[PDB]
RNA sequence: CCCAUAGUAGGCCUAAAAGCAGCCACCAAUUAAGAAAGCGUUCAAGCUCAACACCCACUACCUAAAAAAUCCCAAACAUAUAA
RNA sequence: CUCGAUGUUGGAUCAGGACAUCCCGAUGGUGCAGCCGCUAUUAAAGGUUCGUUUGUUCAACGAUUAAAGUCCUACGUGAUCU
């Protein structure tokens, strides 16, 4: 009974994505990577 | 597709979602509770 | 009764009680200030 | 409009916090640094495409050694997301010419000129 | 169906001088 | 504690107060800064709804509960036992303390299920006829979310939907 | 004093109010002698008589309530809060009213 | 003394390392005193050839 | 809303373009189907019932 | 005893001669014949005008982007001049009459052919400008009664505020920045371009630092 | 929660305006109570609030719902050391 | 999406479903005396007429009925019919 109009990832309503618990450690972990980039091309 | 500002709140993107998520306000929890302390 | 998404007090005699897993408005002075939360 | 990034210069300005946390040396800069992929090209503008095939970045996870010198780190701050930039350590010094080929770049930087694959006896 | 109005604005239609 | 007692003799009601045995506090507690008999023993965060024990020195006798004023808690505390009550009367692990009946009145057979855990009372919720889409599911909640900052051992956190 | 004054004082024919006023036990008995002793309920019946005793003899606070019916209702103050006596003040009436009609 | 109030898991003791020390040389004592005497049947091995 | 009458081809068999409008006080009913949009006809149709009204309250 | 306090005096402050609001006419006195684009960015981004008060202690203040048109207007002058007081309370406009041309065509008409009449005028507002700004010899509690009905009824998200108010949340706000224990911020991932994150970010976005979606401002975000 | 007397129905206007249709003032009796904040009366009565007394009500002052047409929709789980 | 064809009104036939309930059931409020009504909550098991004119869907009108419900179903259904 609950479908989206149209495509579901395309389109003014869409179907809603949420953001899991290792989605986010995911991004912090490739986040921590690059700060320590900025420090070695600071020298 | 719609435009930049638009009535309704429009879907972000999903690499912007996790960007908000991570970004979120996290306040400073004390180790003991004020209501605790005399 | 009249469902409502705000419940408001009309007079001094309206209580608010939660049965049944939602709030009500009752008074026995004007039954017609009944509400039902919606 | 998606466009080219120009990263204000206030990033790369190591605060004396960041030093103690990464163990860096702002008075003894290391000489060069070791750029390894992590990060596909696909799906990045061009430009990012460009530059990691000029830094021979092509296969992921592959060392790469590159001076730290001001054209070269320009380079790498267009594709900072895309690599890890590591110091490159000499714990023993410069390879000689006796043990250029007994020299072994291990996961911690360090490039060691001697790799008996011996137990330490110690 | 309703017949439309049409555009009052003729010209500038000239190419960039480089 | 005080009790009432009502007496009828000779056509005449009297009505006395007597003062009984009234339990203490036991000697010497581990935080004898705290402002609260919770934190005082160094308890909060680390109790749950089956922790009778604790939960049985502030109820009535007849599983109502007492006031904050009186047992002296904090008020994030005293809401957290009184869910925690209200789920032990639930699950049954308070069967000496059963409302009050008047004389007369006895109940009648009721289907028994074992249930634990459960936030609402059982006579008020609707079933959930249209679970709905993924993206969308109603969800069956479990436990109490005043009980989400307990200490948990395991490294998943409390699930308080199902 | 509201509580009480609308369910009135027909069926109550004294009360007597007793305290020691220099105890230390007396001040549930003495908030009770002031709701009882208010306008309102004293208005409900003019017939009813309200009478404080106070004596200097050490002894515990005591009311008596003596209705129509010829029914006594004491209650000792000593250890009862002045809400409780109400309630089994205003009990009394809800009954020996219905005994007597 | 509440549900939440220890580990759900058991506390666990290592043994003292001076102790289990002198109890390591003993096991491995008795275990080489085997293959002196030849206390063994079949053998496996689990070998690393060719990736 | 209704269906209009006429040798129209088959846009009248599924598409709603009369408009009949009843002024409830006064009774009078006024109907439309000239044009093909029911939004034409029902302007139109208020036009009509506009200038019919305006006769019945010069008669008020 | 019951403790008293002293109360302010209003004898200070001056009532002016025309306390209710001036009516707002739909369109200008001549009305504008060149047509507009769209132009989505005037509602788009914090205010940078009629951001502070200027005679009054209380207004309102917009919470989002919107247009408002000659309904909104109406609905603010009717409630606002009927729920004041004239003699202690005055109140005027921080928002210009409606100005900027709106364009509808004929309904029913196909895409294309030109571009639409002018049908009607509104007035773009941004998030954290004040609308209708009040003040004299009340209190804030006396006027927040309207005030709220008022904000509610617009097109954005809005709220009553006072001087003390509007300053304790902009404080507040700072406060929330300065001790903020996310190591992580949308300012500081945005400007430096971390994870290639301005692919799917916008431009405005390095002023914006992630506080504002396209019309609506999000008060949360640090 | 508890409790409410009085100069006085202030003056003016008004057929009448008595705290509560308008206008002006907004002083004063009592330890304590506004020439009256909300209801009400044709005008008055009448019911509350702001008073005193009693006394630790020792309050939160941040918010809100739902409906479609073949048949709900993985099954389940709040507890054993973050991998 | 379909023009190397997915056959259009309305009717007949058979109806499936939704409830935003026309009738029947259970309730709250009323400017609910009663008899009739108005409004709201709940309820889709059951039922929801015959005719004159018009190709009609409608609408008007006649006589009734506890009631003559609103919609979806490729504007339900033409390898069933007209
Ligand atoms: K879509
Ligand atoms: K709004
Ligand atoms: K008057
Ligand atoms: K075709
Ligand atoms: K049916
Ligand atoms: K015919
Ligand atoms: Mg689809
Ligand atoms: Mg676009
Ligand atoms: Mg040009
Ligand atoms: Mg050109
Ligand atoms: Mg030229
Ligand atoms: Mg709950
Ligand atoms: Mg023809
Ligand atoms: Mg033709
Ligand atoms: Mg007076
Ligand atoms: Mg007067
Ligand atoms: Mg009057
Ligand atoms: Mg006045
Ligand atoms: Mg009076
Ligand atoms: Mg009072
Ligand atoms: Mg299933
Ligand atoms: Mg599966
Ligand atoms: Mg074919
Ligand atoms: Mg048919
Ligand atoms: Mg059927
Ligand atoms: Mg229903
Ligand atoms: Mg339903
Ligand atoms: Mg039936
Ligand atoms: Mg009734
Ligand atoms: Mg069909
Ligand atoms: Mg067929
Ligand atoms: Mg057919
Ligand atoms: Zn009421």
């Amino acid at each position: 009974r609950g479908r989206i109009p149209g495509r579901q990832w395309i389109g003014k309503h869409r179907r809603p994505r949420f953001v899991s618990l290792r989605a986010k450690q995911n991004m912090i972990r490739r986040l921590e990577i690059e700060a320590e980039n900025h420090y070695w091309l600071s020298m | 597709g719609s435009k930049a500002v638009t009535r309704h709140r429009r879907v972000m993107h999903f690499q912007r979602q996790k960007l908000m998520a991570v970004t979120e306000y996290i306040p400073p929890k004390p180790a003991i509770h004020p209501s605790c302390l005399p | 009764f009249k469902n409502k998404t705000v419940l408001k007090k009309r007079c001094k005699d309206c209580y608010l009680v939660k049965r049944r897993g939602r709030w009500y408005v009752y008074c026995k002075t004007h039954p017609r200030h009944k509400q039902r939360q919606m | 409009k998606f466009t080219r990034s120009r990263i204000p210069e206030k990033v790369f300005q190591a605060s004396p916090e960041d030093h103690e946390k990464y163990g860096g040396d702002p008075q003894n800069p290391h000489k060069l640094h070791i750029v390894t992929r992590i990060k596909s090209t696909r799906r990045r503008p061009y430009w990012e495409k460009d530059i990691i095939k000029m830094l021979g970045l092509e296969k992921a996870h592959t060392p790469q050694v590159h001076k730290n010198i001001p054209s070269v780190n320009a380079k790498l701050k267009v594709v900072k997301h895309l690599i890890r930039i590591k110091p490159l350590k000499l714990p023993q010094g410069l390879p000689a010419e006796e043990n250029m080929s007994n020299t072994c770049l291990k996961s911690t930087g360090e490039l060691v000129v001697q790799w008996h694959l011996k137990p330490v006896e110690q | 169906k309703k017949s439309g109005g049409s555009s009052k604005n003729l010209g500038g239609k000239s190419s960039g001088r480089r | 504690f005080r009790e009432v007692v009502e007496t009828q003799e000779g056509k005449t009601t009297i009505i006395e107060g007597r003062i009984t045995a009234t339990p203490k506090e036991s000697p010497n507690p581990p935080n004898p800064s705290g402002q609260c008999p919770i934190c005082r023993w160094n308890l909060k965060h680390k109790y749950n709804y089956d922790d009778v024990l604790l939960l049985s020195q502030f109820i009535r006798p007849h599983g109502g509960m007492l006031p904050r004023k009186i047992t002296g808690l904090c008020q994030e505390e005293h809401r957290k036992i009184e869910e925690c009550v209200k789920m032990a009367h639930r699950a049954g692990l308070l069967p000496n303390h059963r409302p009050r009946l008047p004389e007369g009145v006895v109940p009648k057979s009721k289907p028994q299920l074992n249930r634990y855990l459960t936030r609402w009372a059982p006579g008020s919720v609707k079933p959930i006829y249209k679970k709905g889409p993924r993206w969308n599911r109603v969800r069956m909640p479990v436990g109490s979310p005043l009980l989400r900052d307990n200490v948990c051992y395991s490294r998943t956190p409390w699930k308080l939907y199902h | 004093a509201a509580a009480l004054a609308r369910l009135g004082l027909r069926p109550v024919k004294q009360v007597r109010v007793q305290f020691c006023p220099f105890e230390k036990n007396v001040e549930s008995t003495r908030t009770f002698l002031q709701t009882v002793s208010s306008e309102k309920v004293r208005s409900t019946n003019l017939n009813c008589s309200v009478i404080a005793d106070v004596r200097h003899d050490g002894s515990e606070p005591c009311v008596d309530v003596l209705f129509g019916d010829g029914h006594r209702l004491i209650m000792r103050g000593a250890h009862l809060t002045a809400l409780e006596m109400l309630t089994a003040f205003a009990s009394h009436i809800r009954a020996r009213d219905a005994a007597g009609s | 003394k509440t549900s939440l109030s220890s580990p759900p898991w058991p506390e666990v003791v290592l043994p003292d390392p001076v102790e289990e020390t002198r109890h390591h040389a003993e096991v491995v004592k008795k275990v080489n005193e085997m293959i002196v005497t030849g206390q063994y049947g079949r053998l496996f091995a689990v070998v690393h050839f060719a990736s | 809303t209704f269906r209009a009458k006429g040798a129209a081809a088959q846009h009248v068999n599924k598409t709603d373009s009369a408009v009949r409008l009843v002024h409830i006080p006064t009774g009078l009913v006024v109907e439309c189907q000239q044009e093909r949009s029911q939004i034409k006809n029902k302007e139109i149709a208020f036009r009509v019932l506009r200038a019919r009204l305006y006769q019945q309250i010069i008669e008020k | 005893v019951k403790t008293l306090l002293p109360v302010p005096s209003f004898e200070d402050v001056s009532i002016p001669e025309k306390p209710k609001l001036r009516f707002i006419e739909r369109a200008p006195l001549v009305p504008k014949v060149r047509r507009e684009p769209k132009n989505l960015s005037d509602i788009r981004g914090p205010s940078t005008e009629a951001t502070e008060f200027t005679e009054g202690n209380f207004a309102i203040l917009a919470l989002g982007g919107g247009y408002l048109h000659w309904g909104h207007f109406e609905m603010m002058r009717l409630t606002i001049n009927r729920s004041m007081d004239p003699k202690n309370m005055f109140a005027i406009w921080r928002v210009p009459a409606p100005f900027k041309p709106i364009t509808r065509k004929s309904v029913g008409h196909r895409m294309g052919g030109g571009k639409g009449a002018i049908d009607h005028y509104v007035t773009p507002v941004k998030a954290g400008r004040l609308v209708v700004e009040m003040g004299g010899r009340c209190e804030f509690e006396e006027v927040q009664g309207f005030l709220d009905q008022v904000a509610h009824k617009l097109p954005f998200a809005a709220k009553a505020v006072s001087r003390g108010t509007l300053e304790k949340m902009r404080k507040d706000q700072e406060e929330r920045e300065r001790n903020n224990q996310n190591p992580w911020t949308f300012e500081r991932i945005a400007t430096a371009n971390m994870l290639g994150i301005r692919k799917v970010l916008s431009p405005y976005d390095l002023t914006h630092k992630g506080k504002y979606w396209g019309k609506f401002y999000m008060p949360k975000r640090v």
